[PDB]
């Protein structure tokens, strides 16, 4: 097939870069209509009929089949964005794209990819520069209600949206009772240690907020009690079995006499471990190991509740929150086997709570640190799987309004405002770069584009109108306030967004711009591909 | 289609019971003709398709030994009656049946008159199956 | 990639001559770590004169 | 999608509405334009396309390189159909047409993306090819001078321009001569067939000839032919449409007798026929005689002994162009072989003509035809020399029609983008985008051009846009010079009709694509 | 690819030759002296150059990540049940025999930890090993009780660069196991890389000996693997400096040269 | 380069050629082949040979004439 005699095919020039633009356009326009609070979900059956409806962006490109190489670098980006804010998933994809096609149509004018790639990079530092000067606000200036509108903002375009106003406030109460400092006096949000329950049944609105922790398990025996008031928690990792010896260990019988007495061992030596547990006023115990039933019936008799297999990372923050102490063994530093008062938490009710024809644990009020837990009630399990994605955006967004104290306006504020300045920034820098920068500040304005065409809405004026107030505030002085002014997608028209409590984690805008353009920057400088054949 | 196994054992999921230590060196890739365990668990035999049997240390994870001198591939070997520094047969498709000396890395005997592919020591070891039957006292 | 070792081992010529450019840009690698694509190019252009 | 159980439509039609499918149509008009891209300019290139039966083509002309492509995309035929009206219509911008068209919908694609409504874009391309068009109209420079020197110099550059983008452009000037010479006999329809075209394999490019007459090949001579003279300094021409051989009277007729001496009567009465008609050919003063209708071995002989030529089976096209030539009357009877129904032409010679034998009527002063001979060294060489004489040919009939040039390389385009900006931004503002779309997308040819040629496009937009702004008609690429010139000074002329039918052509072929909302596809029967 | 990033990664490069060499005396670089390590997320902006040592592995003990003042110890035995190279089985005859071994098990492994805390150590590398548990859980919470950071299964390939690095002798009996053999550092502290993941870091040693370390970090893992190649193509530059000082203009002046 | 060893193709499919030292090889090949088979059927104490056809026919045919014995022989 040529010369270079490769098993494989080959393409050069535009037509991979084309090719390469495809790519990275299918996999935006998949996610496209899913943006904005009028963005709808989707539905995704998995080949055996498994259904999945959602509208983040990263669930949707997870889930996707993609082969091209450069959509897997979307779609990649879009799980990068994920791990690192948690929002913005959905436009981190389109902006990139957008990027990349914009770029693609300069090179297309014989400008060299390394022209393109520095404007790129210039127009990313100054739009980050630009943002972190001109639009943040203080969420100090703001108080609780900043917090509320920040989960409100996100919940919009989720099926919890329109019952924001009772969402919102679970999320930020949720996020404050996790809430701890560190050394050097840094307050940390450990959000996901706020466990997710999902349990159809009653409506949204029944959604309830745990001030404790809520196990997905129930007691071992039937016979143990339900409820302790004043439960004394003792977590252990390790199994409570008949004692069987190691590998290196045989027991080996010449007088028949000792056969009895050997076999009693087996089973006293657990025995008087659960006495000594016991014998401190544990009422009750969690246990990541199995119960043997003739263990279970000491707790039996001793009115204690007994717990089997609790998962690690549920036992883990259940010990932090109620004072327990995790112990893999029962040694002390003595060579003895012996338990102490000291190692046990302590909880102000412990219930075995009945949730739609299935029961949990509720740890309810945990002293020593306040935990906190969500149930989620829908109509199926369908419905409920997306709540908690919708809530986990919402957990994400508070978390980072709560570490970095600033915010951004939403609803295209951000992309309205970096196109004006952009773009009469780039008349200033260099001859060549000069486009490259402009297409930059051109490609931010997908996202309210995106954003009026979803609403059904003249997306061609509504930006140019959104754009003309933005012009004013660069242009006069005394006109700074229209900085603020994004979109009302409900009536189609501009709106101070500040005022109107639609706001952003600066983080989020900020790190989509970064992780964008190098995912762009990174497609951008490929011109040939070379596709070795299958070897069978 | 073809496959229809790649969920294999592989996960090998437990909880911890000290049997986790598989090692699976799978170092030299190519093809494990036999991954034979020694009986003492020290040492691992494995010959490639390049006809070279290869001993291997499950500690230190370094081959000891490269055993050349089959006309073939070497696609099957045994191992000594209990240890008896493991004088070990291997048989390949180049119709012939030796046994290696890690004591010097020799071939010390060999036969042929039959490819083998199904050695195994006699228990007191004075001679080994040829799926025939080779004495090691008469050659 | 742009490095020429990378791009020439991973693509896998047949003919013998590619062959031997590759392990020539091998050992490049290995001397000096650079330059790994302009010794490739010099080889094929010597070689391109040698046909006349 | 709930499966009724009796559907609507038959099962397997395709259904595809709404932007998406308005923008794939971009992207196939995109696709099909890119396949001539390289194809536009002096600096252009030529295109191979082998069709199933593996008979390769060679083609620098944008028409025939779409027609050859087996487009099926319904959209991206229009493309294909809006060249073959352009060749149609005025001969030459084949390419310009379709590269126009695809530019104008990539660049409104943006706006189709984000839920423009696309009656506003057709409206806006119909405003905008509207005050183009009369912009050309009104600045085309036009010579009210009817200076016959001038003429022929407009003529000459405006062939030379249509054809310095062929591979007959190092001879250019030479063929532009011959083929302004050979337009300008046709007398008042200017009809193509009145303008012959022979192919003749082997030699230069420069060997080509025009003949002021008529020349054809030789035609399946008889027995007998080569005792005939093959040089006349004077002949008479006998043009006839006359089977001249021993034949039944008709197929229907039957000849019944009883009688010997009687069939010998039958027999002579045949040979007497055919000399009878002979003789009153011959009798004529004809020299040289062609018939529409086989001439027999007979007929050759009574000719070759009567010192005159004969040739049978002439091609119709080739006896009308004799007459042309000539001036004398094609026969079906020989009954009334009149003077004035005689051609007359100064020289008949048949010459070896590379390989061939051709038969040669020189000399004819009141010609009213032409016949191009065009040398090659293969096949597709002369198609492809045929292809660029005949853009050459209807740039100068259209020329004669209206002598109305705008000065090309770009520079028109430039004049008219710069107008359109000027105008579209004087407006409310929503139809301000698509009309400087429009004059954006006007600037398409220039920087294909320089694309082609390899310069750096941008740089010569820039000065080529700071040129127009500032001052001055007419400035456009400058191929040789790797640079901008005055294009009118360079005679880089072309008629004003070529550009408004691009126009034309090529806005209607965008409205028409825009205007589709729905496929459907029926499955095939 | 790493060009706007130039600014960063050459300084970057410079250094860490600089680092692992004597610029009065050295004839070559040994690269395996510059350990690359990479991982994905963040920018390429984030590259760091560790002065110390970067292990992959994860810290045993939850609750303990970040040590100060550290004195690492690196372990090539198993801390569990006492366990020969020979053959061996216990035989138990009576029912005091069971609990007696499980008495005089849990002695030796308390005694193992004492002995190791004894020296004042509070890193732990243990090696890697098969055929015995490296780190019983009964081992682990012993450490755990008594303040000590425990990293686990440590490559043996690693086991002479961390030695190099953080100046630990390894010890592998634990007879041999004294203050002497520790390795005094400065801060020994697990970080996490804003959810993707975390990486422990040993900075500031009282022998910083000729190795450094190179983290390398990006959006998605193309773009890591060729800006590691870059910074390899730039490593090498330097080296050849080093082996030949003589330097030569660029951009085809010594090819051009080189035709007239 | 020669046309078949060059990496395009310039044949259609079943032709090929033989460059110089092939096609001497073969040309060779075929006349010594030919010299034998019609030798030993020369001078006064030549022998005859058999023409077996394998055609439909099935002709037999016994001569020591070597334009007969070349004539009916398939040769390629
Ligand atoms: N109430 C609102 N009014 C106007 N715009 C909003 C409102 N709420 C959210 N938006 C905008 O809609 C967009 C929706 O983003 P979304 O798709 O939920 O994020 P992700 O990209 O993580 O999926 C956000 O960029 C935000 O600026
Ligand atoms: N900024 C520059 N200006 C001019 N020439 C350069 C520049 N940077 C690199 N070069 C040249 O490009 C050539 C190729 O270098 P590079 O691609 O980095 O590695 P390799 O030589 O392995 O291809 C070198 O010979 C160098 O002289
Ligand atoms: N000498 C020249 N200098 C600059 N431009 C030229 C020259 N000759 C032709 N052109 C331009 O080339 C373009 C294409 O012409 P051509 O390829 O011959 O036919 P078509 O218009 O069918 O492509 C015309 O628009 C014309 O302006
Ligand atoms: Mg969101
Ligand atoms: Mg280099
Ligand atoms: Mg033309």
């Amino acid at each position: 097939e040529g010369p270079l005699s490769v098993f494989g095919d080959r393409s050069t020039g535009e037509t991979i870069r084309s090719q390469n633009v495809m790519a990275a356009a299918s996999i935006a326009n998949i996610v496209k209509s899913s943006l904005g609070p009028v963005g709808l979900d989707k539905m995704l059956v998995d080949d055996i009929g498994d259904v999945t409806i959602t509208n983040d962006g990263a669930t949707i490109l997870k889930l996707l089949e993609v082969e091209h190489p450069a959509a897997k670098v979307l779609c990649e980006l879009a799980d990068l964005q994920d791990k690192e804010v948690g929002d913005g998933t959905t436009s981190v994809v389109i902006i990139a794209a957008e990027l990349l096609k914009n770029a693609d149509e300069l090179v297309k004018q014989k400008i060299h990819p390394t022209s393109v790639i520095s404007g790129y990079r210039l127009a990313c530092k100054e739009a980050v520069r630009y943002i972190n000067e001109n639009l943040i606000v203080n969420t100090d200036e703001l108080g609780r209600d900043c917090l509320i509108n920040a989960a409100k903002t996100s919940m919009s375009s989720k099926i919890i949206g329109i019952n924001g106003d009772f969402f919102a406030n679970m999320v930020v109460d949720a996020v404050l009772a996790i809430k701890y400092t560190d050394i050097r006096g840094q307050p940390r949000y450990p959000v996901n240690s706020v466990n997710i329950l999902k349990a159809h049944g009653r409506s949204q609105m029944e959604s309830m907020l745990i001030s404790g922790y809520a196990l997905n398990c129930v007691v071992g025996s039937q016979g143990m009690p339900k409820r302790i008031v004043n439960a004394k928690i003792a977590c252990l990792d390790f199994s409570l079995q008949k004692t069987k010896m190691k590998l290196g260990v045989q027991v080996v019988i010449t007088d028949p006499e000792k056969l009895d007495q050997i076999r009693q061992r087996e089973s006293d030596i657990t025995k008087e471990r659960i006495q000594k547990i016991l014998a401190t006023g544990a009422n009750v115990i969690l246990t990541t190991g199995g119960i043997d039933d003739m263990c279970l019936k000491y707790f039996v008799e001793a009115g204690a509740m007994a717990v089997r297999r609790v998962l690690k990372r549920d036992l883990k923050r259940i010990a932090k929150a109620s004072g327990a102490t995790i112990l893999s063994t029962l040694a002390n530093l003595e060579g003895e086997e012996t338990f102490e008062a000291a190692m046990l938490g302590q909880a102000e009710e412990v219930v075995q709570e009945r949730i739609c024809d299935d029961e949990l644990i509720l740890i309810k009020n945990t002293k020593a640190r306040t935990s906190a837990s969500i149930i989620l009630r829908g109509a199926n399990d369908f419905m409920c799987d997306e709540m908690e994605r919708s809530l986990h955006d919402a957990l994400c967004v508070v978390k980072r309004v709560l570490e970095s104290k600033s915010v951004v306006p939403g609803g295209g504020a951000v992309e309205a405002a970096l196109s004006i300045y952009l773009e009469n920034y780039a008349t200033s820098m260099g001859s060549r770069e000069q486009l490259a920068i402009a297409e930059f500040a051109r490609s931010l304005l997908v996202i309210p584009n995106t954003l009026a065409v979803n609403a059904a809405q003249d997306s061609t004026d509504l930006v140019a109108k959104l754009r003309a107030f933005h012009n004013e505030a660069q242009v006069n002085p005394e006109r700074k306030n229209l900085k603020w002014i994004g979109l009302d997608l409900s009536n189609g028209k501009p709106r101070d967004n500040k005022q109107a409590g639609v706001f952003e984690p600066t983080i989020v805008k900020v790190k989509s711009l970064k992780f964008a353009t190098e995912a762009a920057i990174t497609i951008l400088r490929i011109d040939d591909l070379i596709k070795l054949h299958p070897e069978s | 289609l073809d496959n229809k196994c790649s969920v294999y054992p592989l996960t090998f999921d437990k909880n911890e019971n000290m049997a986790a230590k598989k090692k699976s060196v799978a170092m030299h890739t190519n093809y494990l003709s036999a991954c034979s365990f020694t009986n003492s668990d020290m040492q691992i035999l494995t010959a490639s398709g390049d006809g070279t049997c290869a001993l291997w240390d499950v500690e230190s994870g370094q081959l000891l030994q490269s055993f050349h001198g089959h006309g073939a591939d070497v696609l099957c070997l045994d191992l000594a009656p209990s240890e008896t520094g493991n004088t070990f047969v291997s048989g390949g498709c180049d119709k012939k049946a030796m046994v290696w000396d890690m004591r010097s890395g020799q071939c010390v005997q060999a036969f042929e008159t039959h490819d083998i592919n199904s050695v195994r020591y006699y228990p007191s070891g004075d001679a080994f199956a040829s799926g025939r039957l080779y004495d090691l006292r008469a050659d | 990639t742009n490095d020429g070792a990378t791009i020439l081992k991973q693509m896998q010529v047949l003919h013998p001559a590619a062959r031997m450019l590759v392990e020539l840009s091998k050992a490049q690698d290995i001397e000096a770590g650079d330059g790994t694509t302009s010794v490739v190019i010099i080889a094929g252009s010597l070689l391109d004169s040698c046909t006349k | 999608m709930m499966p009724t159980p009796v559907i609507l439509l038959k099962e397997g039609t395709d259904s595809s509405q709404g932007i998406p499918q308005l923008v794939s149509n971009i992207s196939a008009c995109q696709v099909i334009a890119e396949a001539v891209r390289t194809t536009l300019g002096p600096r252009g290139m030529d295109k191979l396309i082998v069709d199933g039966r593996g008979k390769a083509t060679i083609s620098n002309d944008g028409a025939t390189i779409l027609k050859l492509l087996d487009v099926v995309h319904p959209a991206a035929k229009t493309l294909v159909d809006i060249a073959k009206s352009q060749d149609a219509e005025v001969g030459d911008g084949t390419t310009s047409v379709t590269l126009l068209a695809a530019e104008f919908l990539k660049q409104v694609k943006p706006y189709v993306e984000e839920g423009l409504h696309p009656q506003i874009i057709i409206r806006a391309f119909r405003t905008a090819t509207q005050l183009a068009v009369n912009k050309i109209k009104e600045i085309a420079v036009t010579v009210k001078k009817a200076d016959k020197v001038e003429q022929r110099k407009l003529l000459e550059k405006c062939a030379m321009t249509a054809l310095s983008s062929k591979l007959i452009s190092q001879q250019k000037a030479f063929f532009a001569k011959m083929v302004v010479d050979a337009v300008m006999m046709l007398d008042d329809l200017l009809q193509l067939k009145m303008i012959g075209i022979k192919k003749v394999q082997g030699g230069a490019l420069e060997d080509s000839q025009l003949v002021a007459g008529v020349a054809f090949k030789k035609t399946f001579s008889y027995a007998g032919f080569e005792m005939q003279p093959k040089k006349y300094h004077n002949p008479k021409i006998a043009l006839l449409n006359v089977e001249l051989e021993l034949k039944a009277e008709k197929d229907n007729a039957e000849i019944r007798v009883h009688t010997v001496e009687d069939y010998q009567a039958i027999v002579d009465a045949e040979w007497n026929i055919l000399y009878d008609k002979l003789e009153k050919i011959h009798h004529s003063g004809a020299k040289v005689v062609l018939s529409k209708l086989p001439i027999g071995d007979v007929a050759t002989q009574y000719f070759a002994d009567r010192d005159m030529f004969c040739a049978g089976r002439v091609p119709e096209e080739d006896l009308k162009r004799t007459m042309m030539a000539c001036g004398g009357s094609i026969q079906t009877s020989v009954n009334a072989l009149s003077a004035d129904v005689l051609g007359r032409c100064q020289v008949f010679e048949e010459t070896q003509i590379g390989g061939e034998r051709y038969n040669f009527f020189t000399g004819c002063p009141k010609a009213k035809t032409c016949t191009f001979i065009l040398r090659g060294g293969a096949e597709q060489f002369m198609e492809e020399t045929e292809r660029s004489l005949h853009d050459a040919i209807m740039i100068v009939r259209r020329a004669i029609k209206n002598d109305s040039v705008v000065a090309g390389g770009g520079a028109i385009e430039m004049e008219l983008s710069k107008y359109l900006r000027d105008y579209s931004r004087t407006i409310p503002g929503k139809q301000q985008l698509l009309i400087g779309a429009y004059a954006k997308a006007l600037e398409i040819i220039p920087r294909q051009l320089c694309d082609n040629a390899g310069f750096d496009a941008t740089n010569i937009l820039n000065k080529l846009r700071a040129r127009h702004a500032q001052g001055g008609t007419w400035y456009g690429v400058d191929i040789n010079n790797e640079d901008i010139a005055d294009n009118f000074e360079a005679f880089v002329w072309e008629p004003a009709m070529v550009r408004i039918n691009a126009l034309t052509a090529a806005s209607e072929a965008a409205c028409l694509i825009v205007s589709v909302d729905e496929t459907i596809k029926n499955p095939r029967s | 690819v790493v060009s706007q990033y130039s600014s960063l990664l050459s300084p970057m490069s410079v250094n860490a030759v600089m680092k692992v060499i004597d610029p009065a005396t050295a004839t070559s670089v040994d690269l395996r002296d510059i350990k690359i390590v990479k991982k994905l997320g963040g920018t390429i902006d984030d590259c760091e150059l560790v002065e110390g040592l970067v292990l992959t592995q994860k810290v045993s003990n939850s609750g303990i990540t970040r040590v100060e003042k550290a004195k690492i110890g690196l372990i090539q035995f198993c801390l569990s049940a006492p366990k020969t190279d020979m053959d061996n089985q216990i035989v138990v005859s009576d029912y005091a025999q069971m609990d007696r071994v499980l008495r005089e098990e849990r002695a030796y492994i308390l005694n193992l930890v004492k002995q190791i805390k004894k020296t004042g150590c509070n890193v732990l590398l243990i090696q890697k090993s098969i055929l015995r548990d490296a780190l019983s859980d009964l081992a682990l919470h012993f450490l755990n009780k008594m303040k000590i950071m425990v990293i686990k299964d440590i490559e043996r390939e690693d086991i002479e660069f961390i030695c190099k690095t953080i100046g630990t002798k390894p010890v592998a009996h634990i007879d041999q196991f004294t203050a002497d053999m520790l390795g005094s550092a400065e801060l020994a502290e697990e970080v996490n890389l804003n959810g993707s993941g975390k990486l422990l870091k040993i900075t500031g040693c009282a022998s910083p000996g000729k190795t450094v370390t190179i983290v390398v970090r990006g959006s998605n893992k193309l773009v890591i693997e060729e800006a590691e190649r870059s910074i390899h193509d730039a490593l090498c530059v330097i080296r050849c400096l080093v082996k030949k000082r003589a330097l030569i203009a660029g951009g085809g002046a010594p090819e051009i040269e080189l035709a007239l | 380069a020669s046309l078949s060893l060059a990496p395009v193709n310039i044949f259609k499919a079943g032709a090929d050629e033989e460059r110089a030292e092939t096609a001497r090889l073969t040309s060779f090949i075929g006349a010594i082949a030919i010299g034998d088979l019609v030798k030993s059927t020369l001078g006064p104490k030549g022998m005859d040979k058999i023409l077996l056809s394998s055609g439909r026919d099935a002709s037999l045919m016994v001569t020591n004439d070597g334009a007969t014995i070349l004539k009916n022989i398939g040769v390629d």
